[PDB]
C-alpha cells in the first residue's frame, strides 16, 4: 500500500529532473552559461523490521 | 420510572432516531448544502439496526407474556 | 448463579472479541494517518485476566481496562505509521469468524437449555 | 522482534535523511 | 461494544471524503492564475488526527485543519498577462499533479475499506440480534 | 454504554430463569392438586 | 466545518 | 444540486474546454487581416479564477471573461 | 392511506429523478440538432410542487454557429449525478419497505 | 447568469455575420 | 500528533 | 483452518515485501549516491518456510533483505566527486526487466493468496452452520 | 530452505 | 513416475549447467 508512494516519489523526481533538463536546453543560446547537473539520490527509510 | 414508562421511552427513542435519519435523507434529496451522503447512509444503517433491536425485544416480550399466561393455576 | 457462571466464559470471550474488533477497526480507520502505531491486544491473556478479576474501566470518556500493545512493524514508512493493511485485514476477518463462532456457541447453549426447560 | 508479533514497547520514530 | 465501530468508520469515511475533495480542488486549479482576492491559488492539504478525547485509548480519524502546502510558487515568465509581478513573474500554484492523483487513489481505496468495515459490522450486529432465536 | 452483546445475553438469561421458575411452580402446583384431589 | 465533504451537496446553494 | 466533487471536476472540464476553444479560435485566425467591422483580430486569453464558494477552503475553477 | 404518506416523498423524488433523466438524455440525443435549446427542470422546486412539470432553459456557455446550446461536459456530469441520485432513492425506498416488512414478519 | 444555471427564457439566436450590416 | 496524509508526508522532506 | 489464515497472512506479507523491494529497486535504477555517498546496491528478499512447529509445510517468511552481488555498473565521469582514482562512478546493478517481472509475479501471487483466504473464510462460515 | 524468489534464481549462474 | 501423481521419494534437484564440466 506504500509502494505506490515510492513510485510516486520516483515519478515526481523524474518530472523535476526533466524540468532541470528542459531549463538547461532552453539556454542553448545564453551567452556564458553553465549547465545545471542533475542526479537522483537514494534515501533509505530507517525503521523496523526489514 | 416504571416498566411501561421504560418501554415507552425506548419506543420514543427508536422512533426519534428513525425520524432524524429520514429527515436528513429528505434534506439530502432536497439538494440543501452541507449534508453528506456518508452521514445519510450511516444514519440509515443505525436506524435499521435500532428498528431490528426493537423488533427482537418485542418478539421476546410477547413470548414471555405467552409463557406466563400459559401457567396453570 | 449457576447459570450465570456456566455462560460466563463464552459471554466474556464474545465481549473481548467485540473490543478487539473495535481496536482493529480503529487501526483500519487510522491506516493513512502519519505517525500512528498500530495497536492490538493479546486475546488469551486478557481473557484469562477478565475471567479471574471482573471487567473494569479506566474512567466512566470511558474505555476498557485492556492492555493496548503495539504491533511490530513489517517494513518502514516515511510518514511513520506501522499499520500494515494485510495484517489488519487478516486479523479483521479472523476476529469476525471467531465472533460468529462465539455467537453460535452461546446460542447453542441457550437453546440447549430452553430445550430442557420447555415442556 | 518477529514482525506481526505483539510487544509492549512502541517502535521508535523512523526517519529517512538525505545527507548524513 | 460493536456500536463504536459505526462512529469510528463514519468519521474515517468523512475524513477521507474531505481529503479527496481537497485533493480534487487542488488538481482542478493547477492551471489557475487568480483567486477571488487576486491572490494566486495556494495548494491546500488536510491534517489527520486521532479522533480521541483526552483519556480515550483509540478512536477514528478527524480533520484538524486545512493548511497551505509548503512549496515554492511556480514562477512563469509572462510579462504580457495583465496579472504579473514587478519583473513579470506570474505566480502559479505549486500543485504536484502526480501527488494529487496518488492522493485521490489512496483516498478512494481507504474509503472503500471503511465501507467494507461498516458492512460486515452491520451484518454482525444483525447476527448478534439473532443470538438465541 | 451497554452493547447488544450484554443486552441480549442478560435478556436471554432472564427469559431462561423465568421459564425455569414457571416450570418449577407448575410441578409444585400439580403435585399439590394431586395430593388434594385424594379420597382419604 | 470549513471544508465540505466530497460527497456533500454543492456548498453553493 | 451536484455533489461537491462532481461540481468541481465538471467546472474543471468546462474551463479546460473554454481554454481549448480560445486556443483553437486563435489558431484559426492566425492570418486574418480584418474582422466583420474593419479592425484586426486580437488574440483572446482566458483567465482562470478559483470559485471558492466557502471561505478559502476549496472550490472549482470559473472563467470570469475572455 | 397512511402508507402512502410515509412513502410519498421518496416515490415523488424517484419519479422526478426519472423524468429529469429522460430530459437530460433528450438533451444528449439532440446535441446535433441546429437550433435546439437545452432544457432542464429545477429539481427542488418541482419536488416542492408535487409534494404540496415546467421546463427551464439552460444558460448557454459557448456560442455555437448553428444555434445549439447543448454542452457535452455539463450535461454528462448532470446525467451521471442524476443516475447516482436515482440509485440512492431506490436504496432509501427499498430500505424503508424492508423495514416495514421485517416489522410485520413473524 | 452563471453558465449552466436555469432560466425561464430561451437564449437569443446565434448569428455571426461576415460583414457589418 | 498526526499530520498531512499521503503525498506530502511520504516524500523526502527538507532536512530542517 | 485458522492455520490457513496464518499461512495466507504470512504469504501476503511476504509477497507485499517482495513487491516493495522491487518498487524500490525500480525507483533507484538511475540513482548515483545515497546519504553516506555509497552507491545504491539493489535489494533482494529471501523467502524461507515458516513451518517451525508445522513439520515441513507452512507459511513463507522473509528471512532477510540482502544486497545483490551482481557487479556494480561503472560510468566514466572523472569530474564527479564520487569518481575513484580511475575515474569510474559506481551505478546500481538493477535489472529493469527482472524487476518488472518480479512486480507482476508478486502481484499475481498476492491475488491468488487473497482468493485462497476468501475461500477458506467462506468454508469456515459454512462450517459454523453444521447440522442446521 | 529457500533463496531469493523470482528473477535472480530463475536465471543461469556460474557454478559455485 | 507419472506426472501429477504422489511419490514417497522427493524429486531430485534440478540443475542448469552452462558447461558440461
Amino acid at each position: 500500500d506504500h509502494a505506490i508512494y515510492t513510485a510516486m516519489g520516483a515519478a515526481s523526481q523524474t518530472l523535476n529532473q526533466q524540468a532541470v533538463t528542459a531549463s538547461n536546453l532552453a539556454n542553448a543560446s545564453t551567452p556564458g552559461f553553465r549547465a545545471q547537473l542533475n542526479a537522483l539520490r537514494a534515501v533509505p527509510v530507517d525503521g523496523l523490521s526489514l | 420510572v416504571s416498566f411501561a414508562g421504560q418501554l415507552h421511552a425506548a419506543l420514543d427513542r427508536i422512533s426519534d432516531r428513525q425520524a432524524a435519519a429520514r429527515v436528513q435523507a429528505e434534506k439530502f434529496t432536497l439538494g440543501e448544502p452541507g449534508i453528506a451522503l456518508n452521514d445519510v447512509m450511516a444514519d440509515m444503517q443505525k436506524a435499521s439496526v435500532s428498528m431490528q433491536m426493537g423488533i427482537q425485544v418485542r418478539n421476546k416480550l410477547v413470548a414471555a407474556y405467552q409463557e406466563v399466561m400459559s401457567m396453570q393455576v | 448463579d449457576r447459570l450465570d457462571a456456566a455462560l460466563r466464559f463464552q459471554q466474556e470471550a464474545l465481549n473481548l472479541r467485540a473490543q478487539r474488533q473495535e481496536i482493529l477497526a480503529a487501526n483500519i480507520a487510522n491506516a493513512d494517518t502519519p505517525g500512528y502505531q498500530a495497536r492490538d491486544i493479546d486475546f488469551a491473556s486478557e481473557l484469562k485476566k477478565v475471567m479471574v478479576r471482573g471487567r473494569e474501566e479506566t474512567g466512566g470518556v470511558s474505555s476498557p481496562a485492556v492492555d493496548l500493545l503495539y504491533r511490530v512493524p513489517d517494513q518502514p514508512s516515511l510518514d511513520g505509521n506501522t499499520v500494515d493493511m494485510d495484517r489488519e485485514r487478516t486479523q479483521f476477518a479472523d476476529n469476525s469468524l471467531k465472533y460468529q463462532m462465539g455467537l453460535t456457541v452461546l446460542g447453542s447453549q441457550l437453546k440447549g437449555m430452553m430445550n430442557v426447560l420447555q415442556g | 522482534g518477529v514482525p506481526g508479533a505483539l510487544s509492549n514497547q512502541p517502535a521508535p520514530p523512523n526517519e529517512a535523511p538525505i545527507a548524513t | 461494544a460493536l456500536l463504536n465501530i459505526f462512529d469510528i468508520a463514519g468519521s474515517a469515511l468523512a475524513a477521507q471524503s474531505k481529503r479527496l475533495n481537497v485533493a480534487a480542488s487542488n488538481l482542478a486549479n493547477a492551471d489557475s492564475v487568480t483567486g477571488p482576492d487576486g491572490q494566486p491559488y495556494r495548494a491546500k492539504q488536510v491534517v489527520f488526527q486521532v479522533d480521541a478525547a483526552p483519556g480515550q485509548a483509540t478512536g477514528g480519524v478527524k480533520v484538524a485543519s486545512v493548511i497551505e502546502s509548503q512549496a515554492p510558487e511556480k514562477l512563469v515568465y509572462e510579462p504580457g498577462n495583465p496579472l504579473a509581478d514587478a519583473n513579470g513573474y506570474v505566480k502559479m500554484p505549486n500543485v504536484d499533479v502526480v501527488g494529487e492523483m496518488v492522493n485521490t487513489m489512496s483516498a478512494s481505496r481507504s474509503y472503500q475499506a471503511n465501507i467494507e468495515v461498516l458492512n460486515t459490522v452491520k451484518s454482525m450486529m444483525l447476527k448478534t440480534l439473532t443470538l438465541g432465536q
